[PDB]
Parts: C-alpha cells; structure tokens; sequence
C-alpha cells in the first residue's frame, strides 16, 4: 500500500480548481471534478478529482480520507463524509491519488458534496455517466442472479499497471488576503515560513521577490492596486488545464492511474 | 472525426498516434482559467452503440 | 476512446506570446487576447487588458486503452483445419489434419 | 485608374462569359479586349457574384 | 435579462460539390439545424439532429 | 409551438432586428437613383489626359 | 483536384509529372523510387540441420 | 431572511407552528425535484432556488425529531437557452441572452 502511494503524495499539492455550478453559482471548489470516465459496465465510474484520497494533510497514509486544498491550507476529512450522485445517491468504493471509484447510476451530471466547518462545498459537472449492461438483457439494475459472463469494470485495485498521468511545477497562485493596508501604504505579509512574489505597479515598478516576513510596499496607496503572488514550488501537482502555468521546464514525473478497466 | 478509428496506433504499445477528431479551440470565458475546446464525439464510443 | 490532454493555459500579464510550434497528435494552440483570469486568491493581474492567454490541446489514448480497445485486421488465404479420429482395420488415431 | 505618359495599366475584371470580348472604356479611347477564361477552383464560395 | 453561457456545437465537415453541399454532422446535445435558400422561396428546414 | 422566427424563414436571406423592427440586407428590387451634378466637378476635354 | 499517373517501377530513376488546371499555375510532380521492397507472407514449416 | 422575533438575519426561514412561530437555519431546509435542489436565496414569503426538472417539488427539515416536509405536483421545468438541448448548463461556450430568476 504504501510502495504505490510514494510519487503520489510524498509530492501531493492537492489544488483548487474552477467548477461551474457550486452550490451557489460559479467559483473555484476544492473538489472540482476534472474527468468522469464510465466505459466500464456495471455501473462503476472512475473520478478524477482536484482533492485527493487515502492520506491526511502532513503526507501520511490514512484508510479512508479525502484530502482537499482550502485556500491554501491542505485540510481532511473522512471518506464517508463525502456524497456523490448523478441522478441517484452513488457508493463511493475507493480512493486513491487524483481518482474516486464509485458505483453510479446513470445520469447527465454527476455531483459531488461534502461539509467541513458550517458550509456546503458542492461541484456539480455535465459529464455523461453511463450504465453499461452486460450481455444481450438489457437490465437497469444488475441482477441478483443469472449466469456469468465476461465484462469489464473498473477493478479495485490501485497497482502500478501502464497508464500514467503527469505531474508539473504548480504555477504561482496569486493571493489577495496577504496585501493589507497600513496608512496609505500596502503591506505584504508572506504564509509564515513563505516567500511570495509581489508584482506591484504604481510610481515605479516593483518585482520584489524574495520577501519571507513582512514588506510594506509605501510607494503604493490601495491594496487592489497590485498583486502579491504566492510562491511555494515543493510539492508537485497534476497538469490540470484550470491552473496557471509555472514558466520553464515544469513535468517533473509520473502518476500511475489507479482502478483501471481490467 | 466522430466515425470509427478518428484516432489510430499502429499497434497497442507503439508511439505513434493518428489524430483526427475536429479538436478546436474556443475562447475562454471571461474571469476564468480553463482551457474550452471542442471536438467530435469519440468514434470508437459512438462505433460500440 | 480518446482523451484530450491539455497543457495549463500560459498567462502573461501585460504582454503578449506566440504559438509553439504542434508537436503532438491533433495539437492546437491559440493566444487569447485580452483575457483578465480570475483566481481563488482575487485577480490574476493587475492589467485591465493586453494579458495574453495560451491555451493548446492535443489527444492521446485513453488510460483504458491496455483492454478497452478494438483492432483492425486484413483476412485472407483462409487455412483449412479438421480434428479427425481415424480407424482403418482396428488401427486408430486422434489427430489434427491440414 | 492612374494615367501615365507611357506604360502599361492593370485592370481587375469580372466576367461570365467563357470567350469575353469587350470594348474597354477610358478617358477618351475604346480598347476592344478579347481573351479566354477558364473555369475556377471553387465548387463553392462565400459571396455572392 | 442577462448573458449566460450557451453550449458550442462541433464544427460541421462540409464537403462541396458541383451545386451541392454535403455537412457532417456529430453533436453532442440535440443540436438544432436551420437552413434556407437565399431566393423568393426559401424552401427553410428545421431539423433537431441527435444522432450524428 | 413557435416555430423558427423570421430570421430564419425570410426570403432573399433577409436578416430581422429588433428595436425598431426592421429587416435589413435584402437582396430583392433595384433602388433608382437621379443624379443633379454641378457642371463645376466637370472638367472640358483639353483639361483631362 | 484529383490527378492520376502511373510511374514505372524502378529504383533511382525520378519520375517528374505536371499538374495543368485551365486557368491556375502549373503544379510539379516529382516522386523518386528509392527502393521497392516485395515481402511475401511466409509461415516456418520446419528446420532441418 | 429575519428571525421569529422580527429583526434582520443572514439565512433563516420563519414558519409558523400550531399558533407559535419558530425559526430554523436556512442550511438545514433542504427542498429536491427529481434530483437534489440548491437554495440561493430566500426573501419574504418567497424562496430562489436551482432545480433541476421534474414533475413534483418536496421541500423538508427536521426541527427535534420530526421531519417536517410538504411536496407538490407542480412541475418544475429546464429552459435551454438558444438552438443546443441541454439538461446540464456547459462549462464553456458563447454568451447569449437569456432571461433569469435574479438573485435580488
Ligand atoms: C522567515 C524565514 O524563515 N525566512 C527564511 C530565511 O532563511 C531567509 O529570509 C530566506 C533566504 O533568503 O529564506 C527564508
Ligand atoms: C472421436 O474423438 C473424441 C475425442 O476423444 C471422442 O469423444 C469420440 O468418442 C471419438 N469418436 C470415435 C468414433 O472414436
Ligand atoms: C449525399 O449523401 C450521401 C449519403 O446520404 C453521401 O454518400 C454523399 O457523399 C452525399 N453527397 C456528396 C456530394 O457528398
């Protein structure tokens, strides 16, 4: 358990992504659901999520646990506590790495929930999900018996088989909270331990990188008037197209792709 | 695109790969990262049906 | 089955890019212009316009493709077989013929 | 068109006709144009003849 | 009144011929095809094409 | 049971707005034109090439 | 445009052709046989030593 | 949106109870159709929410033990905006104009 798992948390970042129905609206959830692949035949779909699965927030392996960025902060929360449906209530079977195996009725979304604090972090997607029968009945709901035939499904296993998706250089993640306002003069007060990269115009131009306590940037009346990008670059995450890009060279390995179709 | 065989390789492990599926970027919507994209349904899905 | 891969759009905050060259199968780039992307932590830039934006896509196999896959064959010169037992005068023998 | 005191002077046609011949009016003198046209590429364009 | 997001329909593959044109079409939702001859008479159709 | 709008089903591809009602670009009749020239913009034979 | 031409099989000699549209530029045609490779389908019998 | 004694709150329903009137946290009234239903906002006597389409609305809540729901066979309807036959509005596409429920 733990020799798949190395290159997928040792070096983790789980991130926040765009979803374009989030309980209320559009915003950027930490659950955004990236991909939803349902080719296989009895129901069970394979997520691929912007949270992560099977470890808590410090990188350590834990049974059933869904771990999710909040604005920075990587945060945890119990495997039961989250809720996935299409049309109906699916099971969620396993986790592992950026994928879900659920068993899934059939639906033209698939939604995904769950509660921390005192609020409801909700991603609702359009993505197809697909009830595949086996055989020439075309059952709804597999049957409680019969005879067996060959099919295939989403296996649960999460070893090492051919498929690999890539992991990349996290891109600069601008952060507002972090330019407060002293007397007429903005101040940037760096993540405790963090550098950040504050790219402020005004009368003269300031790219002051290697800040890592706190700079007040005088030169600069209101906050909204530059930005102050966050910079940790440690921990690698998945080439996600709802993230900005991190200049140079970025792929940095490989993911193997659990739950494939067996 | 969107007919059986849109993508081909020349065998199951080989390097190459024959890409034809209408892949056409669209603009993205304002105030949003995301890459929008359009293209043909897959024709080994639609083949299966 | 498919599965469109994509790089994480390039942005660039007052400026401009250009298109990479296509290296890889249906790859397309584009450099959206005017774009102001909109980030969990507030604006990305502070720059009301000329922010570029490259986004590109291209298709691989799916991750599936090990299983869930059909290949294309050219039948021809069929090759005839039979499984025959043969008895002549209590002498017998089970064997495969061509 | 621009008139020079000797030269040659470039004109952009349309016609139908697949043998035309026309009496090409200018400042004061009528040319008689004749030649051959050939049938174009496009099955289809996008704006009107 | 407002603007909301609509969806895009995959590019049709028209392929032209002496008079003719021949459109391909693969959709993703039931697309709504709208058609008309830019003459006195129209001869318009208005078809909901599913299948490609 | 609207059925498609004007913009849709209008002769001589005529394309219907709103506010005001109007159709425009309508490929259909011929607009007569008179013509009233002052003799200043003509110029006498020996002036022009 | 569909042309159509029949090159005499031989290695290291050029075959240059021409494409004439009615009206359009001329197009040249070059293919050059480097080498032309025969390979029948052949299944082991047995092996003798 | 305001308590049962009468003054303003961030999220709250008031609803009578057998003569007393009580108030419950709008995170706990859930309301469904076919699927799941989500709450944007609640004014007055009157409640926005997104649904997704159905024959029947239920709207519930547990207040002590009791699950207090009331369902109703108005259907709810999904309006596709321009010539595409969605059931799901797309993550991407063009902007037309439509006409919704706004949340003011
Ligand atoms: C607050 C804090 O720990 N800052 C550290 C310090 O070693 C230094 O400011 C920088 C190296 O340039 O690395 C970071
Ligand atoms: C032919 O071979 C099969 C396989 O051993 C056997 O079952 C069958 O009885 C044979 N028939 C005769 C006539 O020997
Ligand atoms: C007309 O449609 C048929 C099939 O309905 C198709 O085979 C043919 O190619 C079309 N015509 C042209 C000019 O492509």
């Amino acid at each position: 358990s733990t020799e798949e798992l190395f290159n997928e948390y040792k070096l983790t970042r789980p991130y926040m992504a765009r979803c374009i129905r989030c309980a209320v609206g559009s915003c950027h959830s930490p659950i955004a659901i990236e991909a939803v692949k349902s080719d296989g035949h009895d129901g069970y779909v394979r997520l691929q999520t912007s949270s992560q699965y099977g470890l808590d927030s410090s990188g350590n392996l834990k049974g059933r646990t869904m771990r999710y960025d909040m604005h920075g902060t990587i945060k945890e929360i119990p495997l039961h506590q989250v809720s996935l449906y299409t049309s109906r209530p699916c099971h969620i079977v396993d986790g592992h790495g950026y994928f879900l195996l659920a068993r899934c009725p059939a639906g033209d979304s698939i939604t995904m929930e769950f509660k921390k604090d005192s609020v409801r972090h909700s991603c609702s997607v359009p993505y197809e999900v697909k009830f595949n029968p086996v055989g020439r009945e075309l059952y709804t709901h597999p049957p409680e018996h019969g005879v067996e035939q060959a099919c295939q499904v989403y296996a649960h296993d999460a070893q090492n088989r051919g498929a690999y998706v890539e992991m990349h250089l996290p891109g600069s993640e601008v952060d507002s909270s972090l330019v407060s306002l002293s007397g007429s003069s903005v101040t940037v007060t760096p993540p405790d331990g963090t550098s950040a990269l504050v790219e402020c115009e005004c009368g003269g131009t300031k790219i002051s990188e290697t800040i890592n306590k706190t700079k007040q940037f005088s030169q600069c009346t209101k906050k909204e008037q530059c930005r102050a990008y966050r910079l940790q670059n440690d921990k690698w995450v998945y080439n996600s197209d709802k993230l900005p890009k991190a200049a140079g060279a970025t792929l940095k390995g490989k993911l193997h792709v659990p739950f494939l179709l067996a | 695109p969107g007919a059986f065989g849109d993508i081909q390789s020349r065998t199951v492990s080989s390097s190459d790969l024959y890409a034809n599926t209408n892949l056409v970027l669209q603009r993205p919507k304002a105030g949003a990262i995301h890459v929008p994209y359009t293209q043909a349904p897959s024709g080994f899905e639609q083949w299966k049906k | 089955h498919y599965k469109t891969g994509m790089d994480s759009p390039a942005i660039k905050c007052c400026g401009s890019q250009e298109c990479t060259p296509t290296y890889r199968p249906d790859e397309q780039c584009k450099v959206f212009t005017g774009v102001y992307p909109f980030m969990w932590g507030g604006a990305y830039c502070f720059c009301d316009t000329e922010n570029t934006q490259v986004s590109k896509a291209y298709v691989m196999k799916s991750d599936d493709c090990l299983a869930d896959h059909a290949e294309a064959y050219k039948a021809h010169t069929a090759s005839v077989q039979a499984f025959l037992n043969i008895t002549v005068g209590e002498h017998s023998i089970v064997t495969t013929v061509y | 068109v621009e008139l020079t005191e000797q030269g040659s002077a470039t004109i952009h046609f349309s016609t139908a006709n697949i043998h035309p011949e026309f009496r090409l009016q200018i400042c004061t003198s009528y040319v008689t144009c004749k030649g051959d046209c050939h049938p174009p590429k496009d099955h289809i364009v996008t704006h009107p003849q | 009144d407002g603007k909301c997001t609509v969806p895009l329909a995959p590019e049709p593959m028209i392929t032209f011929g002496f008079r003719s044109v021949s459109l391909k079409l693969h959709p993703k939702n039931p697309t709504y095809l709208i058609t008309r001859q830019l003459a006195d008479e129209p001869h318009y159709t208005h078809e909901l094409i599913s299948e490609p | 049971d609207k059925a498609p709008s004007l913009k849709f089903t209008a002769p001589f591809g005529c394309e219907i707005y709103t506010n005001p009602i109007r159709a425009e670009n309508c490929a259909v009749g011929s607009i007569p034109l008179a013509f009233d020239i002052p003799d200043a913009l003509f110029t006498r034979v020996s002036e022009t090439p | 445009y569909e042309h159509a031409t029949t090159m005499p099989s031989q290695a290291g000699i050029s075959y240059n052709t021409i494409v004439n549209r009615a009206g359009y530029a001329p197009l040249p045609i070059s293919i050059t046989p480097t080498k032309i490779k025969l390979i029948p389908t052949v299944n082991l019998e047995y092996v003798t030593c």
